[PDB]
């Protein structure tokens, strides 16, 4: 077959500028190479056909070009938008073969976090037990460390945290993180904390609330 | 409208379908086999043309056997083509001096 | 419009066959080939195998396991592939696409999240997040709620019938023993909720399920 090898696997850029992905093809394979997108859960996206062409509904920020064996993707003033992985697709030998891809990540101004702590609600203790879940929302960089700490003693169970990739709509990151209680546990008590610790903010940013 | 000229006219049509036809089995006989370049359709369509005129590059060739198969096709039916298209040309030439004489 | 039509989850027992359809709007030349792309998790796209349906002729990913078989439609303009007899390696993501002939995947389907596991199928169920019982917010409120308790993946989420983004950070599933749980985050301006209406429509393309619940204050 033919090998694409994109390096590297991850591109980082500030906004407003030119990034350019690279793919190499293990054999001379003239211009049949084609760039496609993909967003988080999405699909790919036909950026590029036969190395330098233009698809409609594509940006002019989007270019293309090399034949042979070496290939180039750029991006004249890159955007949020634009954070995705990009793959290179080849059509010059049977079968068909993919790269291996490569990450656009941005580096944008530093953000501190937007917290925010929900308590259970009024179906999920009517159906039983309990769940305090707390937002870390649009934050840059994506460093953060959340805190669950009960009545000031600090809880380290039940803590399922998950994290955003970057986000497209405007380069942060976001985080949530579930602590599960059955309101048997949820009922005898009634402090519940969630801090968070940032690189712009040397104090803890910190929410909470009660039962009452 | 003769004959000559009413058979050259058949061996351009069907020269013409012969080369449509040959560039999709072309491409329908090539997917599949690694390493095969006569796998998409446009290009195909100039091998075929580049074949059956008996130009032969010799940067797309066709790897399996019914690939080979077609092309020989190709091959055949073009060299037939343009033998007739000269067979009609002659008679043709041959009227005319048949007349510029008498007989 | 959107043309490549693709089941959005299915669920198999490991060990059966799974049949996988891709329906065609659109224009449907006869020069159509229909090509397979696997994406498992966290690794990029593969290339598995092409139709052509104004012939029928198939061919398959040599390289990789050849497990697979891919059929045609006359009419309907419809194709299926055959991905029987599994491990738990052949869990991802598949998409079909569409090629005119000339070398490149101009369509995409949505893609089909196809699960491998002894389990069975179990259903979410939704609880919303509105802000704490008296907690100050600012210009701009953020919601939420919670899909938790949920199997297989994935789950489409979105706000007022799919008709906002507006702040709509949706967070990636967790384990929690057999099942899932996931938040989605809404960020809209203060100026507006309570004072209009936020709902949230949570489909689960395996259970086949449309959940909603409007986002009213706590008291
Ligand atoms: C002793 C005298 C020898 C005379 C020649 C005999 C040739 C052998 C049989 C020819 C085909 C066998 C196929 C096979 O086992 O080969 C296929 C195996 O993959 C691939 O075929 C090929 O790729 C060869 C294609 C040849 C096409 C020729 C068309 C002529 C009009
Ligand atoms: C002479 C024309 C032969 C048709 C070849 C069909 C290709 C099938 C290969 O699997
Ligand atoms: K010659
Ligand atoms: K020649
Ligand atoms: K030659
Ligand atoms: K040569
Ligand atoms: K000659």
């Amino acid at each position: 077959d033919i090998l694409l090898t994109q390096s590297p696997a991850i591109l980082s850029v500030s906004p407003g500028e030119r990034v350019s992905f690279s793919c190499r093809a293990s054999q001379s394979i003239g211009t049949d190479i084609h760039w496609y997108q993909q967003r988080t859960n999405g699909s790919p996206r036909l950026l590029i056909k036969y190395a330098s062409e233009s698809i409609s509904g594509i940006p002019s920020r989007f270019s293309g070009s090399g034949s042979g064996t070496d290939f180039t993707l750029s991006i004249n003033s890159v955007e949020s938008e634009d954070i995705a992985n990009y793959y290179c697709q080849q059509s010059n030998r049977w079968p068909f073969t993919f790269g291996s891809g490569t990450k656009l990540e941005i580096k944008r101004a530093d953000a501190a976090p937007t917290v925010s702590i929900f308590p259970p609600s009024s179906e999920q203790l009517t159906s039983g037990g309990a769940s305090v879940v707390c937002f870390l929302n649009n934050f840059y960089p994506k460093d953060i460390n959340v805190k669950w700490k009960i009545d000031g003693s600090e809880r380290q169970n039940g803590v399922l945290n998950s994290w955003t990739d970057q986000d497209s709509k405007d380069s942060t990151y976001s985080m949530s993180s579930t602590l599960t209680l059955t309101k048997d546990e949820y009922e005898r008590h009634n402090s519940y904390t969630c801090e968070a610790t940032h690189k712009t903010s040397t104090s803890p940013i910190v929410k909470s609330f009660n039962r009452n | 409208s003769a004959l000559h000229w009413r058979a050259a006219g058949a061996a351009t049509v069907l020269l013409v379908i012969v080369l449509l036809a040959g560039s999709y089995l072309a491409v329908l006989a090539e997917r599949g086999a690694p390493g095969a370049q006569l796998i998409t359709y446009p290009r195909a369509l100039f091998w075929s043309v580049e074949t059956a005129t008996t130009v032969g590059y010799g940067d797309l060739y066709p790897v399996t056997l019914w690939g080979r198969c077609v092309a020989v096709v190709v091959m055949v039916a073009g060299i037939t083509s343009f033998g007739l298209v000269t067979a009609a040309l002659a008679t043709w030439f041959v009227g005319r001096e048949q007349e510029r004489r008498g007989h | 419009q959107v043309q490549l039509q693709q089941p959005g989850a299915e669920l198999v027992k490991p060990g059966a066959s799974v049949k996988l359809s891709c329906k065609a709007s659109g224009y449907t030349f006869t020069s159509d080939w229909i090509h397979w792309v696997k994406q498992r998790p966290g690794h990029g796209l593969e290339w598995i195998g092409e139709i052509i349906p104004s012939y029928g002729r198939a061919n398959y990913n040599e390289k990789i396991q050849k497990k697979a078989t891919l059929t045609a439609d006359k009419s309907s303009s419809t194709a299926f592939m055959q991905l029987s007899s599994l491990t738990s390696e052949d869990s991802a993501v598949y998409y079909c696409a569409r090629e005119r002939g000339d070398g490149y995947f101009a369509v995409w389907g949505a893609g089909t999240t196809v699960t491998v596991s002894s389990a069975k199928t179990t259903p979410p169920s939704v609880y919303p997040l509105a802000p704490g019982s008296a907690a100050q917010t600012n210009s701009m409120v953020t919601l939420g709620c919670l899909v938790k308790g949920y199997f297989p993946e994935p789950v489409t989420v979105t706000w007022n019938s799919g008709s906002l983004s507006s702040g709509v950070h949706t967070f990636p599933a967790v384990l929690q023993s057999d099942l899932y749980t996931l938040s989605s985050s809404v960020t809209v301006p203060s100026s507006s909720w309570p004072s209009e209406t936020v709902t949230c429509n949570v489909a689960h393309p395996a259970s086949s399920t449309k959940v909603d619940k409007k986002i009213v204050p706590r008291d």
